């Protein structure tokens, strides 16, 4: 089961963890070979995959158009990639004793439970809002002075690779 | 419901020979030109129906490799930019083939599972991705001058959209396929004629 | 020998004001002949 | 019902998810010798419940401010050493009583009793107001509260000494929310 | 077989590995000792052998007479 969710906080839905286009992923009913309490700790720690599928959909997706729109979505999965290194070594740890619950799992997320939450309205104010142009180095620099430490350290990365594209420009011009 | 309990490793070598563009194998099994999972594969774990969905996404790449592969055997088995062409395709499929074959090492001589061979071949199913949009503009096509100009074309226009290693691969994709016009171009001048096979060159004397 | 002069280009801003170094090879080889 | 059955849903009580039921946590037979220790043992949840709703609730609203935001992140890195503990106790319920709880979960009472009393002393406080609220808090004394608060300050208070090394430097202060005491007039 | 392969890479063929005047080099039947899903590899690489032999058969006859076309062939020897 531990490979198993390991999987669904991938991106991977299945039997157990089913997946709805609206409100996302989370625990189909009660399961007898597991207890009637993880029930939901499981469900608090969907909360975090339904932002990763909805993250790569979008990326993927690239949608709307324009290159400093393509550059975020460049620099969106650079911020990512700690989420997904940190998953595979949670297999490694299980691999070793047999003895770790679910608990020691949801333990493990710790810092990723606490920035996607912050770094999910951003991405809803530009599919809502139709932020075309440079426009977009103002409405993630307006939330980058936000007090997180963790997230104000996540969007300076991305601004600092979105600047890449107007540096390009900029000096091919001038 | 019958299911044949395949074990884990032998998955990964599958997957390895979906990649490689060899075809028969008893999982991904094509009906029409479209690969496609098998239904009674299942591991101890994974419930029968996650490795049903990351088995989809591999076999959504294998037929960007399946389908280039049938390309490259329509033209082995004179028109002089295909054929130059390819031997750009051909040429990166080998150093391509070679990562994935030196995987297959790693795995008869340390752990290795599905979630690691795939965060492993991160940039390379990003570079495969590209190559599904850049060829799909030079299969929807009929005479000889249209399908090698629009083709040719199509490269210069979407490098300037990608303006890094993505731009290193469109490249050294893009000389290796303009080297026939070049050629005719370069020696119109010198030798002071044209000669062009199957009336190739745009200008159509 | 055309092709053999564009890669050699490479050795010594891409695909736009890079492909405008390409033609001062095709230019001054015409300047020669209409000349 | 066994006293393996009350370990096994006390490890949940400490959480929030609930024979343990929902303000104080009646349990609902057994001795009374076993119900009166799962009354003072719960009572850590109802600790741990109230500090995750109002880092929550205000993790919310963006209306907090650069100064109250970092304050509720400094609950966090708080909370995931709470998070932590409770992973090696449950790897022991495979063996632990009611009697060795006590001496395991009686310095998280502690903890969990200064900050679900640090959250309510600062509640309206947006801006450095609240970087003024949770350092009277350190006039205590007490050698493990006066450790740990003096903790938490050194971090709210690095926004306000971001904007004073501004506006001290540079001059430039900035700040849509208003939270500096130098207030700016268009 | 490893050593069976490389033999027949070179002109000589086996049982496991049969060969037909006509087709030319071609994977028997199946094997238990094989991959069910493998022979495919080793057909496309036994293509590469039947285009060998039938160098070799054309070389060895030289077969049409002429100078330029026996020395084509010591030509094709060192390609």
């Amino acid at each position: 089961m531990i490979h198993e969710l390991l999987l669904a906080l991938s991106g991977y839905p299945g039997s157990i963890f089913t997946w709805n286009k609206r409100s996302g992923l989370q625990v189909s009913q009660d399961f007898p070979f597991l207890h009637p309490s993880e029930t939901s700790v499981l469900n608090r720690l969907c909360r975090l995959g339904t932002d990763y599928i909805r993250f790569t959909e979008f990326i993927e997706q690239y949608t709307l158009h324009g290159i400093y729109l393509r550059a975020f979505c460049t620099g969106l999965d650079s911020v990512l990639q700690p989420y997904r290194q940190a998953l595979l070594d949670l297999e490694q740890e299980f691999l070793g004793d047999p003895h770790l619950s679910i608990s020691h799992v949801n333990y493990f997320l710790d810092q990723f439970q606490l920035l996607f939450p912050s770094v999910m309205v951003v991405v809803e104010q530009i599919k809502s809002q139709k932020i075309h142009g440079c426009q977009i180095l103002e409405t993630v620099y307006k939330h980058s002075c936000g007090g997180l430490p963790p997230v104000r350290s996540a969007l300076e990365k991305i601004l600092a690779v979105c600047h890449g594209v107007m540096y390009k420009q900029l000096s091919a011009w001038m | 419901d019958d299911r044949v309990l395949v074990t884990e490793t032998q998955v990964i070598r599958e997957t390895l020979w979906l990649l490689s563009g060899v075809k028969k194998l008893f999982i991904f099994q094509l009906i029409d030109g479209k690969v496609t999972v098998r239904n009674n594969i299942i591991v101890t774990h994974l419930t029968h129906s996650c490795l049903r969905s990351v088995l989809e996404q591999i076999a959504a790449y294998g037929q960007v490799v399946f389908r280039l592969q049938e390309f490259i055997d329509e033209v082995m088995g004179p028109f002089r930019t295909y054929q130059a062409f390819m031997w750009a395709l051909y040429k990166y499929f080998i150093s391509f083939k070679e990562e994935l074959a030196e995987i297959e090492k790693c795995i008869i001589n340390t752990t290795i599972t599905l979630a690691i061979v795939v965060d492993k071949l991160a940039p390379r199913l990003s570079q495969l991705k590209v190559l599904h949009k850049v060829f799909s503009t030079g299969v929807a096509e009929t005479r000889n001058v249209v399908r090698a100009s629009h083709l040719l074309n199509t490269l210069y226009k979407a490098i300037l959209e990608y303006d890094e290693q993505t731009v290193s691969l469109l490249f050294s994709l893009w000389v290796e396929t303009v080297r026939p016009y070049l050629q005719t171009v370069d020696e119109w001048i010198v030798h002071g004629h044209l000669w062009d096979g199957a009336r190739e060159f745009i200008i159509q004397r | 020998e055309l092709d053999d002069v564009h890669d050699p280009l490479l050795a010594i801003t891409f695909e736009l004001t890079l492909r405008s170094c390409l033609y001062p090879h095709i230019d001054k080889q015409y300047l020669d002949c209409c000349g | 019902i066994t006293e393996a059955a009350l370990v096994r849903d006390i490890l949940y009580v400490f959480q929030g998810i609930d024979n343990i039921k929902m303000n104080c946590y009646k349990v609902e037979n057994l001795s009374r010798s076993l119900r009166d220790t799962a009354v003072r043992l719960s009572e850590l949840g109802w600790l741990h419940n109230k500090i995750r709703r109002y880092t929550d609730q205000r993790s919310l609203d963006r209306s907090f401010g650069l100064v109250g935001q970092s304050f509720c992140a400094a609950l966090h890195q708080e909370l995931r050493e709470y998070y932590r503990l409770l992973s090696v106790l449950h790897s022991q319920l495979q063996s632990l009583t009611l009697r060795r709880l006590l001496v395991w979960t009686y310095d998280p009472k502690i903890r969990l009793k200064t900050l679900a009393a640090l959250v309510d002393h600062c509640q309206g406080r947006k801006g450095g107001e609240l970087a003024s609220a949770v350092h009277a808090y350190t006039k205590t004394g007490d050698p493990y509260m006066r450790s740990l608060v003096q903790h938490i300050l050194s971090l709210v208070s690095h926004p306000v000494l971001s904007f004073l090394y501004r506006w001290i430097y540079d001059g430039e202060l900035e700040d849509t929310y208003h939270e500096f005491f130098v207030a700016s007039d268009p």
